[PDB]
RNA sequence: GUAAAGCGCACGCAGGCGGUUUGUUAAGUCAGAUGUGAAAUCCCCGGGCUCAACCUGGGAACUGCAUCUGAUACUGGCAAGCUUGAGUCUCGUAGAGGGGGGUAGAAUUCCAGGUGUAGCGGUGAAAUGCGUAGAGAUCUGGAGGAAUACCGGUGGCGAAGGCGGCCCCCUGGACGAAGACUGACGCUCAGGUGCGAAAGCGUGGGGAGCAAACAGGAUUAGAUACCCUGGUAGUCCACGCCGUAAACGAUGUCGACUUGGAGGUUGUGCCCUUGAGGCGUGGCUUCCGGAGCUAACGCGUUAAGUCGACCGCCUGGGGAGUAC
């Protein structure tokens, strides 16, 4: 799991204020950071099906959150994706 | 300390969910029945019993309990009514024709004993026959008086004697039963949140109902 | 519940009636309040009350004339995924008029008799008998 | 098989204990 | 669930459905009006054949479509909201959850040495087999592969298949206390994608024990068949393929409501935790049983009870899950 310091840094960098962990942008940032961290582990192992299932679950959650954010506000979504470099 | 305020209660741990409002709660690890809210319904039952006795109904008593056998027999003899001191025979009400045949046979044997059985034919065989029939004579002490057809019942328990309640319900005979705190109150239409232990309490209850019925004829 | 609050409240009423419960509680809503008012107006229930503002809760008091339940049957008619609409000239009749069918017309929620009298069709919420 | 006897023994779990 | 029928399991696109307030939009829906819906035929009230069939006048009907005018409770679209659904953050808890690398003890087999000497092994009884070039037994070293006794439990974890020595590294999920945050972001899913016991296949290793095939012994007039002695794949590893099970709880996933007892296993709050205890409050799980349900068996708050959303599947037995 992501370290406490990493989560705090992500919240500070993305949250609009303190204790803004529930914002969609913060959730997307945490999910993408975890996905990036786990990519190397999966490449190293490539046989952890159970962990791959958890990775797929978080990827699906991030996609759903991104779709909801795009529907609610185009500007926020288009800024978040370029900041995080998603949606190639 | 009223009449119902003396007994402590029953139903230590296991309870019947049907009679939820009839229990005050759990006190000193043992549930207590709604003693305060017990006297009105009992009075109503007594009034109904008095109404039944207005026509001199054939209200029966069940004495299946050995400890309470004499406790209910005294009330039965005081009211000169029918009672069942021994085990309640299955089908007494539903199969009353068999009981009628049995009591008719008993009456015929009793009438003919003084003439034929004594010394007309034999004595040893007659003595053995009389010894065998003494238990039958003892059984059905009160129910053998008239043709039966009871209009009510006063069984002292429900779970133990559910057969009588079921028979009465099948025949549509109201039952003024003192349902136990862990019995099934569905069968009894006049459920009385009383107690089964504390022989003194049940003795007081039967004495009170006997007194009420005695003066119920006006 | 998560997809049919009306069916959920109808089910709650049926279960409470079968369980011999004095009253039942559920989340409150405008349509639920209107249905409860219509049911009370016809005597199917004793009374209904709403408690709270942020998270309103609707409480309905069941009625028992005798040992048997007054609400013999209650069945949802129009449900999500299959909507039922009837014209004023073909409104449903429950138990040859002995029952009550809830109809939502342009004038609000009312019994089938009221809708027929007003000559307005609508959506058949449910049958109550 | 070397596994069937184990299953047979485990079948007696409900004999008289529960 | 057992009569035919729940995909082996999961993720998820299209699609179907979707918590609670308002605002107006009037698409669905509803009300009225108008135009049309050929005549004949069906139906109702009548008439003419002496009655009937048959013919015929007027209606009704043609359940439909289109346009206009209105109502808008409900559903839908648009704009704001709300926190109960669903999620994020903080602390802590148990776990054979998964991947990788180490290491430990017992045991089997083999190799070699010492002591020792005729049997050992096997069976219902035998024989094949091993042994004087010294077996088996006992001891003492070494090599190797495979699996983890006791704990161990109607115990625990995992979506399913499945997961048992100990330690380390990486990693997934679930649960509990108290808060803060986002504000419907949800449910289900045809196709699609992924996972998926054992056996099997391709390449290259490994091979102790087990063991299809096979060899021999015994039995029989001769066989086959169990039985015995051996024994090759296979079983193990790395990669790739196979995608099948009585893959079962013969019970699809999600949410709500509905009498109760007896446990097991993990949390957590309070009372002298004095402690094991009592009082409560959660998650998972086993058994009995009420209403209700069921053809009965039986299920029974973990429903096969009362409902709602969506998906899959079945409608005689054989042919046949076979042919093309
Ligand atoms: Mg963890
Ligand atoms: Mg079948
Ligand atoms: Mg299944
Ligand atoms: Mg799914
Ligand atoms: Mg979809
Ligand atoms: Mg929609
Ligand atoms: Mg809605
Ligand atoms: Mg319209
Ligand atoms: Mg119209
Ligand atoms: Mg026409
Ligand atoms: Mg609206
Ligand atoms: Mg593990
Ligand atoms: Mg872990
Ligand atoms: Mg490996
Ligand atoms: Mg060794
Ligand atoms: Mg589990
Ligand atoms: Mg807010
Ligand atoms: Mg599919
Ligand atoms: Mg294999
Ligand atoms: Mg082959
Ligand atoms: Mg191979
Ligand atoms: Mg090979
Ligand atoms: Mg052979
Ligand atoms: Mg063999
Ligand atoms: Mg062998
Ligand atoms: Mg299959
Ligand atoms: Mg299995
Ligand atoms: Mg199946
Ligand atoms: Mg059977
Ligand atoms: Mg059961
Ligand atoms: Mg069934
Ligand atoms: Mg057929
Ligand atoms: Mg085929």
């Amino acid at each position: 799991s992501l370290s406490t310091e990493a989560t705090a840094k992500i919240v500070s960098e993305f949250g609009r204020d303190a204790n803004d962990t529930g914002s969609t942008e913060v959730q997307v940032a945490l999910l993408t950071a975890q996905i990036n961290h786990l990519q190397g582990h999966f490449a190293e192992h490539k046989k952890d099906h159970h962990s791959r299932r958890g990775l797929l679950r978080m990827v699906s959650q991030r996609r759903k959150l991104l779709d909801y954010l795009k529907r609610k506000d185009v500007a926020r979504y288009t800024q978040l994706i370029e900041r995080l470099g998603l949606r190639r | 300390m009223l009449k119902a305020g003396v007994h402590f209660g029953h139903q230590t741990r296991y309870w019947n969910p049907k009679m939820k409002p009839f229990i005050f709660g759990a006190r000193n690890k043992v549930h207590i029945i709604n003693l305060e809210k017990t006297v009105p319904m009992f009075n109503e039952a007594l009034a109904e019993l008095n109404k039944i006795a207005s026509r001199k109904g054939k209200i029966l008593f069940v004495g299946t309990k050995r400890a309470a056998s004499e406790a209910v027999k005294d009330a039965a003899l005081s009211c000169d009514q029918f009672f069942v001191n021994h085990r309640w025979l299955g089908g007494m009400l539903t199969n009353w024709k068999t009981v009628r045949q049995s009591i008719k046979r008993l009456k015929d044997l009793e009438t003919q004993s003084q003439d034929g059985t004594f010394d007309k034919l034999t004595k040893k065989e007659a003595l053995m026959r009389t010894r065998e029939l003494e238990k039958l004579e003892n059984s059905l002490g009160g129910i053998k008086d008239m043709g039966g057809l009871p209009d009510a019942l006063f069984v002292i328990d429900a779970d133990h004697e559910h057969i009588a309640i079921k028979e009465a319900n099948n025949l549509g005979i109201p039952v003024f039963a003192i349902v136990d705190t862990n019995s099934d109150p569905d069968g009894v239409d006049f459920v009385i949140p009383g107690n089964d232990d504390a022989i003194r309490a049940v003795t007081l209850y039967l004495g009170a109902v006997a007194a009420t019925v005695r003066e119920g004829r006006s | 519940s998560m997809q049919d609050p009306i069916a959920d409240m109808l089910t709650r009423i049926r279960n409470g009636q079968a369980a011999n419960k004095a009253a039942v509680t559920m989340p409150s809503s405008k349509l639920k309040v209107a249905i409860a008012n219509v049911l009370k107006e016809e005597g199917f229930i004793e009374d209904f009350k709403v408690e709270g503002d942020t998270k309103p809760e609707l409480e309905l008091t069941l009625k028992y004339f005798q040992g048997k339940a007054v609400v013999e049957s209650i069945q949802r008619v129009s449900r999500p995924g299959l909507r039922i609409y009837k014209r004023k000239d073909e409104l449903p009749k429950v138990m040859a008029g002995l029952g009550i069918a809830v109809v939502s017309t342009s004038k609000g929620v009312m019994t089938d008799r009221a809708a027929r009298q007003a000559g307005l069709g609508g959506e058949i919420i449910c049958y109550v008998a | 098989f070397y596994e069937k006897p184990t299953t047979e023994r485990k079948r007696a779990k409900a004999s008289a204990v529960k």
